[PDB]
């Protein structure tokens, strides 16, 4: 991955959708 | 036997659905909590083949007057999902199983929608909320967004930075905080990457960040948030009620419009010029923190707004 | 350099994409490929902030005239980090799928847009289409098993599908009601409808029009036959409903003669009914795909 911290963790980055 | 008048969709643990309870309790009604999380093993569903034939624990929900959707929890990868043991056991039958899930409850909502029901924030707009279309949808109709480029062709990034300068770079649907495009990142060994998956290359807007609620073409307020750069051991958010023009607030309502969507969070930034671009539009934005510290009440219009769909 | 202006979303592996190619250069339309299969480790697209700015591998693609849409080994990466696998594949399909929502929005014709999949849940399907005056079957998607031994009760000898597709459908028997037998429902939920006598029939319908209807009656013997007008307008109706362009139904007859809608399918196959039944399929939707070049 390019955007190498995509799955680094609850993930909250993605709390709002 | 229950008033269903006002349904909930979110697992009760989570705190914009208890603070969404609450408003409404204080406003004298009791909402219904529809925790899909529970679908197989603690709920009861039944769909008759006419939309109005829904009963979800043996009682009938043919038309709620308004929808509050926090999530439906449809993958196991989203917010309120705790699925990792379920997904190192057997990840495809745990793929399976929350697809399964995702049907009959998206059915239900849809019914719903389809009934009259003001669904706040319907999972239809989905379609429009595709970064790379919302983004372009803004666009032609007369929003301001960043010079962006979607893409997973490194020379395509190297040219766009070269048209725009200081660039950062963040994910394509999301998961992952944005970061200045720096020369490292356009070395080869790294920028050939992209093979992996496409990434959002955008302008770096030098502004502030401003979070504009808009519920039912009516923004509730404009919140400024500052990165406390003064003191480096210990790094403060600021967040501060401001107010926009009233162009400002006709465009948020016009794009909250085009998305389609009723309660929305979206996130807006200036630039060097000092004038807003739209960052973009949320589906099931979060306020608790942006109440507490710029001391503004969302919560409280958005019960409002929710009970005046029941008279 | 290529046409650009009929396209079609899909691998050369395809029987289907095949034909459909082979129609359009037969009928003097070489379509440009978008092979999506390639989209990250080989081909390259990019995307402005402008709706018309798609390159694909360097081209710019802006507005098709028309769009034909058809269609991994991850055990290893979906053990290691599931998290970050599932969130990359969301990173390629939403940016495929912002090509498409693009194109449309820019007044491509795409034959069955991924916004149909909201209209094509299945048990949202069959409401919308009795909702709206159409012959469906009497339905029930339940995990209760009192609710499916009273709806047993109510309509007769019924049949149960997967509740979205996959499997054959089956007669419901007195020994699967037992408390042993129904309580499997409790977490498996499927789809359990009014056993249908009749004879099954898939109808074709593309552009408003019927293109053909056949009985699949040992060995697949379909064959093609000829429906009312009354049917006809009913199917339109429902492929109008729905929000499909290039739709393959099944209905089904019930005892008293009469066609009830089972179900329509985002992209049917047909190379497997057009030869089996000798109708020409992939012909007509050629000719609407062209028909929108001209507007
Ligand atoms: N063009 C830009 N220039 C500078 N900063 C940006 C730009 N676009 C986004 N940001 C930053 O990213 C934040 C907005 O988040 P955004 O990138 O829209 O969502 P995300 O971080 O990808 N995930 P989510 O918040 O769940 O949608 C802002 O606070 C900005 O600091």
């Amino acid at each position: 991955l390019f955007i190498e911290d995509l799955g680094k963790v609850t993930t909250l980055a993605i709390g709002e959708e | 036997n229950l008033d269903t008048s006002i349904v909930v969709v979110g697992s009760p643990d989570d705190l914009h659905v208890q603070s969404v309870t609450e408003g409404l309790r204080a406003r004298g009604h009791e909402p219904y909590v529809f925790d899909t999380q529970r679908f197989p093993e603690e709920m009861t569903v039944s769909l008759g083949e006419q939309g109005a034939s829904i009963f979800v624990d043996g009682q009938q929900i043919a038309r709620p007057a308004a929808v509050y959707l926090r999530s439906l929890y449809q993958s196991p990868g989203a917010y309120g999902v705790d699925a990792d043991k379920a997904m190192q056991d057997n990840w495809r039958r745990t793929l399976l199983a929350f697809r399964e899930r995702s049907t009959l409850m998206s059915a239900v909502l849809l019914r719903w929608e389809e009934a009259g029901t003001a669904v706040y924030n319907s999972p239809r707009a989905s379609a429009n909320i595709t970064k790379p279309f919302q983004l372009a949808l803004l666009r032609d109709a007369g929003l301001p967004v960043p010079r962006s480029l979607w893409t997973n062709d490194p020379e395509a990034v190297r040219r766009f930075h070269a048209e725009v300068g200081d660039c950062i770079y963040k994910p394509v649907a999301g998961g992952a905080r944005t970061r200045k495009l720096e020369a490292k990142d356009l070395e080869a060994d790294r920028i050939e990457r992209l093979s992996a998956a496409p990434v959002c290359f955008q302008e770096l807007l030098t502004g502030d960040d401003v979070r504009v609620y808009v519920i039912d073409d009516q923004v509730i307020c404009a919140l400024r948030i500052v990165t406390d750069e003064i003191d480096f051991r210990q790094a403060e958010e600021r967040i501060e009620a401001i107010e926009i023009s009233d162009e400002v607030k006709d465009q948020c309502v016009r794009a909250a419009k085009l998305v389609g969507l009723r309660y929305t969070g979206m996130d807006i930034k200036a630039g060097a010029d000092g004038n807003y671009r739209v960052l973009e539009l949320n589906a099931s934005a979060m306020f608790r923190g942006f109440e507490g510290r710029a001391n503004v009440d969302i919560c409280g219009p958005l019960c409002d707004a929710l009970i005046a769909q029941t008279k």
